[PDB]
């Protein structure tokens, strides 16, 4: 009734991608033969807002598959579920961005991009109903980032008032596993920035940190990790694809989230997380929900939130509430820490509450913040970026893909403007604008 | 006859309508599916509830509803749930877009693509009133729709049928509690067009439900359909009159004439009772006086300011069931005698009383109260300007900072439609002021003797 | 108000000796207060020398049943002084009263 697209793009949007479509392949139901086989009438009434009707009791999904490289494609489709993946929905080339995000955006993936928009296209003249679309990707990435960024803003060109929503990766904090992160993260920046309403901001090493905390396992893989994240795009989605006492469509986030026009990167939070030796033991109620999910070390996201102050915050809940205490939650959290928010934002919070759970499980809930906190993030990336670009390190690669280098000090003073930005939001008082005065005379002439 | 016609707008005004849809065929026998189980004269007769109902067929009952949010989800679980054969199927109205919390999607772009087929579909059920009252508004001022679309729907009617009992029926910005970030707004572009319009608007929030739940109730979980099956008594308590026999009945007029002081102040905080627990309804007394008593206590009203901090102008307390009319005016005179339950200075009469004989009848589905008479009670009275001083107070940090302003810009909207809704609540908060004042006379200016 | 008018002549040259008119109403109602003073200030100019008589409900002086008493109270004794011959005064407070004291009904009902 309502529609969806999603986009899985480069190595990281599209392995988070296939189990993304894992998770969201069994809430609806659906076996990996593309077919349904399910456990309620409600996971087909939306079948719909991923998946293509396709004939005799055939689902397709709404994926379109994106990058220069053959060779996760190879591999999602010699995969679990691979054989729900319509063949025209991959699109792809064999050649790479080689981590360049400039190969991406200048010489390789915009030529392949039109290709792209044709298979974009053949998706969003078939759902009259078509709400907004998804990225996937990596920000330090070449591809993910260099290629989705472009694709995005030839979305945005051809969709221009339908929701973008963008559910990156971002640099590593400590060490690199792309030395060009900065760079890479830059650059995107500055094409995402004027072309998505929703930015996530998802840290590796804080999902690292939560499975040897709150799930207490030494040795977390990819899958682990890509299921731990698809609770919050599963989360964001569940309002709209399943009853509630809120129901909540993508929209009604973002403009309870975002206050500003770029003021829409994004900390995401999940609870509950618990080891399997102590599910027996911490309690399924909506004051653990709500404690762990502003559990400053419970935040999915590089930073750390007592060092900022709330903008806003959505917390999206499923399961069976007493909506009493999804309300007496959030105005405790707020009596507690009013502190950590942007005062002249009164009131923080936009709820939203599904009655359909997680599989097999009584509860949960997912967060999406909006702490100024995340600028220590993007203050990291700009100084980074500046000890590489003073010096001309790297920058023989990118300028040898055609970038002048206006682009990059564009790019880095558009992220500097951001940064300077987030820095008159944060602890900011509701001030006036006003200047010193003194008294006349009443002696008159 | 005395035809009356529901809107149930956005999220909460359907949410709501599916509690009050149900109640409203219980009370007659109605099925699940419209039918009148056993009929004493198929084809007339009583059947005084034709002003709820349009007959059809063999005596199958099609209520006088509608329901509208531009998501389907929420309708469709009015046309796939427990009561889908019940409602009409073009009174299950939907849209392709969702509001987001917000008013200018509503009033001036997605509302304003869908607000021509509802009122054709109003126009319809109005042709079919022969005796037309006038039309009731479910909504919240927090909602996006329930905003963006209440507000659209009378500036319609307003001029469609004029003269018509024009009535709102309105979930109240809560003190503490809040669902949205954007809630002030929503609210305060509402009041700036919609005030203009509804006759009497009647007032609850949900902190103070929660409160009744909590204590009264005694209820350790309130769902909204814990809150929502309380409300449904709020207006079956209202619409009485209309649907069955008494002594002293009150039309969708009376409520204006006596409410209303002045065309602008016609928002009455609502409270009902009584209101208990399965333990205590059989340890109470619940004779009039003491449902009369628990009526007026600050902690029972259905809007969580405390009548206190106000003074009282006004006045309605309607009474159902087990009630007599010398006992009644015995818990007036109580009340009354009380002058320390206060009313303003100028008030020479404040009151407006009502007997009908039929019982309040709880639902299926909970341990409740089956009590034998009950209380629905509207106070006017300027303690609603300590809630409209909190909205001065949400609203100027925002607004100041120009927080959100682009969200309602890009979807069809002044930026002077705020500004302008937020100077007419600089004149209400002194609409208000301008009557809690004492009636004493005088001005100017002096410094000297007359003596 | 003129489709009774013909019925109340319809019932008029049905007697033979018209007598006159009896009311009840209430002063504190809308209709039998605005409709009742219409009715009675329009016989008076069709009927000049007959009586034009009435039993109301006047307001109370410690409770009140309906807000705009005092306004609609005032406009009906502005009609009723001019164009009728007697006002039988019946009040609920003691209706309720007598009820109470003197027949000992513990719950005076209006029945
Ligand atoms: N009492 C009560 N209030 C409700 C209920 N549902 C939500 N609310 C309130 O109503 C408002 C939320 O409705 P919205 O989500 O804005 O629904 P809408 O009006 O359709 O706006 P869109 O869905 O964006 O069109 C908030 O102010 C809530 O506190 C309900 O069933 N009961
Ligand atoms: N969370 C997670 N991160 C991964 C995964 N695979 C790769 N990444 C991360 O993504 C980044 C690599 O970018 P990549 O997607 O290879 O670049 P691109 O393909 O050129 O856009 C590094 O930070 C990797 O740790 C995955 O499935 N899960
Ligand atoms: N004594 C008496 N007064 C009544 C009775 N029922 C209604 N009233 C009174 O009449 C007033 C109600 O006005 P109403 O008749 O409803 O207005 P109308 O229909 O517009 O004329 C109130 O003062 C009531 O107390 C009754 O049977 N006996
Ligand atoms: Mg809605």
């Amino acid at each position: 009734m309502r529609e969806i697209v999603h986009i899985q793009a480069g190595q990281c949007g599209n392995q988070i991608g296939a189990k993304f479509w894992e998770v969201i392949s069994d809430e609806h139901g659906i076996d990996p033969t593309g077919s349904y086989h399910g456990d309620s009438d409600l996971q087909l009434e939306r079948i719909n807002v991923y998946y293509n009707e396709a004939a005799g009791n055939k689902y397709v999904p709404r994926a379109i598959l994106v990058d220069l490289e053959p060779g996760t494609m190879d591999s999602v489709r010699s995969g679990p579920f691979g054989q729900i993946f319509r063949p025209d929905n991959f699109v792809f080339g064999q050649s790479g961005a080689g981590n360049n995000w400039a190969k991406g955006h200048y010489t390789e993936g915009a030529e392949l991009v039109d290709s792209v928009l044709d298979v974009v296209r053949k998706e969003s003249e078939s759902c009259d109903c078509l709400q907004g679309f998804q990225l996937t990707h990596s920000l330090g990435g070449g591809t993910g980032s260099g290629m989705g960024t472009l694709l995005i803003s030839k979305i945005r060109e051809e969709y221009p008032d339908r929701i973008m929503n963008t559910f990156s990766v971002v640099p590593s904090p400590k060490v690199s596993d792309t030395v060009v992160e900065p760079y890479n993260a830059t650059l995107s920046v500055h094409q995402l920035v004027e072309n998505t309403d929703e930015t996530y901001c998802i840290d590796n090493e804080a999902l690292y940190d939560i499975c040897f905390r709150t799930l207490k396992l030494t040795t977390p893989t990819y899958g682990d990790l890509n299921h731990l994240v698809s609770a919050t795009m599963s989360g964001v989605t569940t309002c709209l694809r399943f009853p509630g006492q809120l129901n909540a469509d993508l929209r009604k986030l973002a403009v309870n989230m975002v206050p500003f026009p770029r003021l829409h990167f994004f900390m995401p939070g999940f609870a509950p997380l618990t080891s399997r030796g102590s599910q027996q033991y911490r309690a399924l109620t909506v004051p653990e929900l709500t404690q762990q999910m502003f559990d400053a070390k419970n935040m999915m996201a590089a930073c750390d939130p007592r060092h900022g102050r709330y903008l806003t915050v959505a917390a999206v809940f499923r399961g069976r509430m007493s909506m009493k205490e999804v309300d007496e939650q959030m105005l405790n959290v707020q009596n507690k820490n009013s502190s950590y928010f942007v005062e002249w934002i009164p009131n923080n919070v936009k709820t939203a509450v599904c009655d359909i759970p997680p599989r097999g499980l009584k509860m949960s809930a997912t967060f999406i913040g909006n702490s100024t906190a995340i600028q220590e993030l993007f203050k990291r990336i700009s100084e980074q970026f500046t000890a590489m670009f003073r010096r001309k390190a790297f920058l023989h690669w990118y300028t040898g893909e055609g970038m002048d280098e206006m682009e990059f000090t564009e790019a880095e003073s558009n992220m500097n403007d951001l940064v300077s930005e987030y820095q008159q939001y944060q602890d900011a008082t509701a001030d006036e604008q006003g200047e010193f005065e003194e008294e006349g005379e009443e002696d008159e002439a | 006859m005395r035809e009356c016609i529901s809107i149930h707008v956005g999220q909460a005004g359907v949410q709501i309508g599916n509690a009050c849809w149900e109640l409203y065929c219980l009370e007659h026998g109605i099925q699940p599916d419209g039918q009148m189980p056993s009929d004493k004269t198929i084809g007339g007769g009583d059947d005084s509830f034709n002003t709820f109902f349009s007959e059809t067929g063999a005596g199958k009952h099609v209520p006088r509803a509608v329901f509208v949010d531009l998501e389907p989800t929420v309708i469709d679980e009015v046309r796939t749930g427990t009561y889908r054969q019940l409602f009409h199927p073009e009174q299950l109205i939907t849209g392709k877009e969702d509001a987001a919390n917000n008013y200018a999607r509503g009033h001036y772009t997605i509302g304003k693509e869908i607000i021509d087929l509802v009122l054709d579909r109003i126009r319809k059920l109005a042709d079919q009133c022969t005796g037309l009252q006038g039309f009731l508004v479910f909504h919240s001022f927090g909602g996006g729709t329930g905003s963006g679309f209440t507000s659209l729907l009378m500036e319609r009617l307003s001029v469609d049928y004029g003269k018509k009992s024009k009535l709102e029926f309105s979930i109240y910005p809560a003190p503490q509690v809040s669902t949205a970030v954007v809630e002030p707004y929503n609210s305060i572009l509402t009041t700036h067009t919609t005030l203009e319009h509804s006759d009497c608007a009647f007032m609850v929030d949900n902190e103070a439900i929660y409160d009744i739940c909590r204590r009264n109730l005694d209820i350790e979980r309130p769902t909204y359909t814990n809150l929502n099956r309380l409300i449904s008594q709020i207006v079956s308590s209202i619409t009485a009159s209309l649907r069955f026999d008494g002594a002293l009945n009150v039309d969708l007029t009376e409520f204006q004439t006596n409410l209303v002081p002045y065309p602008r102040i016609h928002f009455p905080l609502a409270t009902y009772a009584p209101v208990i627990s399965a333990e205590k309804a059989y340890h109470e007394q619940l004779s009039v006086a003491e449902i009369t008593n628990a009526c007026f206590e600050p902690a029972n009203q259905m809007v969580k300011c405390d009548p206190r901090h106000g003074k009282y102008m006004a006045c309605c307390l309607l009474y159902r069931g087990d009630v007599v009319p010398k006992d009644v005016n015995a818990a007036i005179a109580t009340i009354k005698t009380k002058r320390s339950i206060q009313f303003v200075d100028w008030c020479p009469t404040g009151f407006k009383v009502g007997i009908n004989y039929q019982p309040p009848t709880v639902v299926p589905g909970g341990d409740l109260a089956k009590v034998q008479r009950a209380v629905c009670m509207l106070s006017n009275t300027t303690a609603i300007a300590e809630a409209w001083a909190r909205l001065d107070h949400k609203f100027d940090l925002m607004y100041a900072k120009r927080a959100f302003v682009h969200w309602y810009v890009g979807e069809g909207m002044e930026e002077g439609e705020f500004s302008e809704a937020r100077e007419d609540m600089a004149a209400l908060e002194k609409d208000y002021e301008e009557v809690g004042v004492d009636s004493v006379e005088g001005e100017g200016e002096e410094e000297g003797e007359e003596y």
